[PDB]
């Protein structure tokens, strides 16, 4: 048990400090998978036993090794989407009325996607699936 | 058009009212209607306008349904919603 | 060797980049044109006042599919041709649709794009790039929009 | 077909339940009415053992399973002729539709081992959901618990895909009708709302007694926060129980606290219940709710009130009060402290605590009787 | 004749005859054929407003109140935009929907509201009143503020069919606040406190025991 107990000396080695981009895939098998990785090529390695493995198997950002280029950790989203949610920078602050009454020009489409947005229940009860996305299209 | 290209050919008419039942009960099968539908009426009213126009009336309904967050949409909403497909149909 | 199914993953190691182990289920470019086309499943029981042209359909094309022996006794040819047309999407796509529901044949619907075109060929210099990607999954059917 | 099982279900039950339904006579006539012709064969065999002799019974049989033979063996000249060009497996996508006649004719052997048949050929659920709802209502006359407890959950795993709400609505009727069928009272006033917005089929063709059923559960499920919610469901009386005399003077006493009125409909409710099938398992038990609801929503108006004014306003009989409350409140309910010779009913009130806990220390009681024995079992 | 615009004028006012009536169901009816045909063609702003006013109006009368509540901002906003002097009755019932959800405290941040400024009325120190009257939970100055502004409620008919369901509320909240200080207490003290008879102070109190 004294000895088990340094079962955190493996955590400490893998995890190290200088870890690299990744991005998580599929695993052939527990301690064993193969990634994704940011230099456009894929390599298969093995895993860190010290994580939750069930983490993302759909796509994440896992590290890797300089040397061995395998994960010992996995850090949160980070990406060059911007801050979406600039707050006052990113908000328009546009009166709804914008550039003519518009009031079944694209209002009513707009009420129909914030129906789906925050009146969930009510998209969902019915079953009448509201629409998916909204691409815009008209006149330049 | 040569005769042994096309083996067999069929049309898609456009559905009338004998066609629209069966039509409306697959297409408003999935939503949530109100005690009584009186389908045949609405029917009526649908002159034989195509085998998708049903389709969007039916989703229509839900629309006004949902604009007062109603539980159920009456036949009058299935009717009201049958003139703005029909409104759209006269443009 | 014969396990290891040619056009497909397994690993390799770095220093020697010698085999390892086989990759699982890493890609079917069929099925990726498939779910890019987003087709929509459909049942025959859905089918919308069109009862006897469901019975042509079947009679037109699913007769050589559960009894292929139907036209040997009468020494007949296998129809080839059969074509969808009327008012627009009057239900004839969902007849389409619901004809490989209830049939079980491999839907490809194509409408001429070009980012499909990275999975039939290089350049596709002829329309027999479909038929090979159909040429190995013969339970297929073949549907064209206008 | 299965639709009107209703009327063989509901009848035969009817007959057989309530002592045989004082004199039997005009129920194995209308039953026999309905038994000895379209082709029904098997489910009256000790039917006829609970009837009387009916000595010729043979020559009712013989032109019976003759015509259970000729459908049947028009399946054997169908099977034959649509296998050798094949639709959609037309062998069994003709008797798809006629193993339900197989399943009213003979029994379920004939159709479950032909729905699992056609369970299997459909690719879409429009025709396997309704697969599913036959094998809910033949899992209601054999009573299957147990085989209902299987295909509710395949039943709900398909509507999902798609809104499905005439296969939603209708199959929380089923839900409804089974959870007041056994004791589970609570989830027959979910399907109130249900029953608000559902249709009339062959069973319930009558939407006021539909009505009148959603309304004698919600008046012990729901208390009269919801009883507000109930007085909208008394609008919707207005729209459907307005026909009814009977029982929109039954539910108002209880809201309008015509309390010495409310016991002479039900002592109609209660007989009537009593005749009904799917009741009469329980109609011992539904009063004596509704006669502790309708104690403690007088009680619990009062500090304390004499004993002798729930005579001339509540019902008569002063020692039948006295005998009835001297037996709840012995039951550990009706929270209040009668006294005897100043002639007075005090009441006291209680936290949610002490009674709370009381029914937590059964179920662990209860749960831990369920492993300690199973550990047991287990392991020699 | 498919005169799409008179349609939906003569449906309107048939729709509001109805109302008159007391006949809800036809009126509702009527109101939603009105909108039926306003839907294939562009009504002009006033009769678009004249449309939503009433369909607020059946809403609230049927007591479902947010949708007589977005019914008549989408008639304020119509009515203001043509500087219509009935976006003034808009305006007083929007403030009555809001009282009645219970959030009186909104009808303060309405009235401050820049198009409430350019409609400052004694009707709407009426509402004000009203919506004061409902905030403390107190009787008194509701019937102060029903004989102070006799000409702005009373002979409103609309107005008039609520009045009641609001007295009733009042009673009921202002009831709930004389109870908290206390876990018991007598009922004639209730009844000299709110200076009703000690039996209607009783009845309803059972009701609301019942409630």
């Amino acid at each position: 048990k004294r000895e088990h107990l340094r079962a955190q000396e493996e955590v400490k080695r893998i995890q190290s400090v200088p870890l690299v981009i990744g991005q998580f895939m599929e695993m052939v098998d527990q301690n064993n998978g193969i990634v994704g990785s940011t230099t456009g090529s894929n390599y298969y390695v093995r895993i860190l036993s010290t994580i939750n493995r069930e983490l993302l198997k759909p796509s994440a950002s896992v590290a890797l090794h300089r040397h061995s280029n395998a994960l010992v950790d996995v850090l949160p989203p980070e990406a060059d989407s911007s801050i979406s949610l600039l707050s006052q920078s990113e908000k328009p602050d546009v009166s709804y009325n914008d550039i003519g009454g518009c009031d079944i020009q694209k209002q009513e489409i707009r009420e129909a996607v914030e129906l789906p947005l925050t009146h969930h229940d009510l998209y969902k009860q019915i079953g009448i699936d509201p629409p998916r996305g909204v691409l815009l299209y008209g006149p330049p | 058009l040569r005769p042994g290209r096309i083996d067999r050919k069929i049309e898609f008419p456009n559905p009338t009212e004998e066609s629209r039942f069966d039509i409306l009960k697959i297409h408003s099968r999935r939503m949530n209607l109100m005690r009584g539908i009186d389908l045949k009426k609405i029917g009526d009213k649908m002159n034989g306008a195509s085998g998708a126009e049903l389709k969007s009336v039916c989703t229509e309904a839900g629309m006004f349904a949902l604009r007062e967050r109603r539980i159920h949409v009456t036949q009058e909403d299935f009717e009201m919603a049958v003139a703005k497909v029909m409104k759209k149909d006269t443009d | 060797i014969t396990k290891l199914t040619p056009t497909t993953r397994v690993a390799l190691r770095n220093d020697s980049y010698v085999l390892h182990l086989v990759l699982p289920s890493k890609v079917d470019p069929l099925v990726n044109l498939m779910k890019v086309e987003k087709v929509p499943d459909s049942t025959y029981d859905m089918i919308g006042g069109l009862d006897q042209q469901i019975k042509e359909i079947k009679e037109v094309i699913e007769l050589p599919i559960k009894h292929p022996e139907l036209f040997e006794s009468l020494g007949i040819a296998q129809p080839k041709g059969v074509l969808l047309y009327g008012p627009p999407g009057t239900g004839k796509t969902l007849l389409a649709r619901a004809v490989a529901h209830h049939t079980d044949c491999t839907f490809i619907r194509v409408s001429g794009s070009e980012l499909v075109q990275k999975y039939i060929g290089e350049g596709s210099r002829m329309v027999r790039e479909l038929f090979v990607m159909a040429r190995e999954h013969a339970p297929s059917i073949i549907f064209m929009d206008e | 077909s299965q639709n009107e099982h209703l009327k063989l279900a509901n009848k035969i039950f009817h007959l057989t339940h309530p002592d045989v339904e004082d004199i039997e006579k005009v129920s194995l006539k209308e039953e026999v009415l309905s038994a000895i012709k379209s082709d029904f064969m098997v489910s009256l065999y000790e039917t006829l053992a609970g009837n009387g002799v009916l000595e010729l019974d043979q020559a009712l049989l013989d032109s019976m399973r003759q015509s259970i033979e000729d459908e049947l063996k028009k399946l054997d000249e169908k099977i034959a002729d649509a296998e050798e060009n094949l639709g959609e497996s037309e062998v069994r996508e003709a008797h798809l539709a006629k193993s339900l006649f197989y399943i009213r004719i003979g029994d379920k052997d004939k159709a479950l081992e032909q729905l699992k048949v056609t369970e299997t050929k459909t690719v879409a659920v429009g025709q396997k959901m309704d697969l599913v709802f036959f094998t809910l209502q033949v899992g209601l006359f054999d009573m299957d618990f147990d085989l209902i407890s299987r295909s509710i959950d395949k039943a709900k795993n398909l509507f999902e895909e798609g809104g499905d709400w005439e296969r939603k609505n209708r199959l929380k009727v089923y839900e409804g009708l089974y959870c007041m069928s056994t004791r589970d009272f609570k989830k027959a006033a979910s399907l109130f709302l249900d029953s608000i917005s559902t249709f009339t089929t062959y069973e319930l063709f009558p939407y006021d007694t539909f009505i009148f059923y959603t309304v004698l559960t919600s008046i012990i499920s729901l208390d009269r926060v919801s009883l507000k919610q109930k007085v909208v469901d008394a609008p919707e009386i207005l729209t459907v129980i307005g026909k009814i005399p009977y029982l929109s003077e039954f539910l108002n006493s209880l809201y309008d606290c015509q309390y010495k009125s409310f016991f002479s409909a039900f002592a109609g409710l209660t007989e009537q219940i009593k005749f009904d099938r799917y009741l009469h398992r329980h109609f011992r038990y539904y009063m004596r709710e509704v006669r502790t609801v309708v104690y403690s929503q007088f009680l619990e108006s009062y500090k304390s009130v004499t004993i002798e004014a729930m005579a001339k306003a509540f019902g008569v009989t002063v020692e039948f009060i006295d005998l009835e409350l001297s037996r709840f409140i012995a039951a550990g309910k009706l929270h209040c402290k009668i006294d005897k010779v100043v002639g007075v009913l005090e009441t006291n009130r209680p936290d949610a605590k002490n009674a709370l806990y009381q029914a937590t220390i059964k179920q662990g009681d209860f749960l831990l009787n369920r492993i300690q024995k199973l550990s047991r079992v287990i392991d020699l | 004749l498919d005169d799409k615009l008179l349609l939906v004028d003569i449906e309107l006012l048939e729709s509001k005859l109805h109302f008159s009536l007391r006949n809800l169901p036809k009126a509702k009816a009527a109101l939603t054929a009105a909108r039926t045909a306003a839907n294939a063609i562009y009504v002009p702003p006033a009769q678009q407003g004249t449309i939503d006013l009433q369909s607020g109006i059946l809403h609230a009368e049927e007591k479902d109140y947010k949708t007589g509540y977005s019914y008549f901002y989408e008639a304020f906003e119509a009515f203001n935009a043509l500087e219509d002097p009935r976006a003034v009755y808009s305006l007083k019932y929007m403030l009555l929907c809001k009282v009645m959800v219970n959030q009186a405290d909104d009808v303060a941040g309405i009235i401050s509201s820049k198009a409430g400024l350019q409609y400052l009325g004694p009707d709407l120190d009426a509402m004000k009143a009203i919506a004061d009257a409902y905030s403390k939970r107190s009787l008194k100055l509701f019937e102060a503020s029903l004989v102070n502004f006799k000409a702005q409620l009373q002979e409103d008919p609309i107005i008039h069919r609520h009045l009641s369901s609001l007295y009733d509320t009042l009673l009921e909240q202002n009831l709930c606040r004389l109870i908290e200080p206390f876990s018991k207490v007598e009922i004639s003290h209730i009844a000299e406190l709110i200076e009703l008879p000690v039996d209607h102070v009783e009845r309803k109190l059972s009701q609301m025991i019942l409630d």
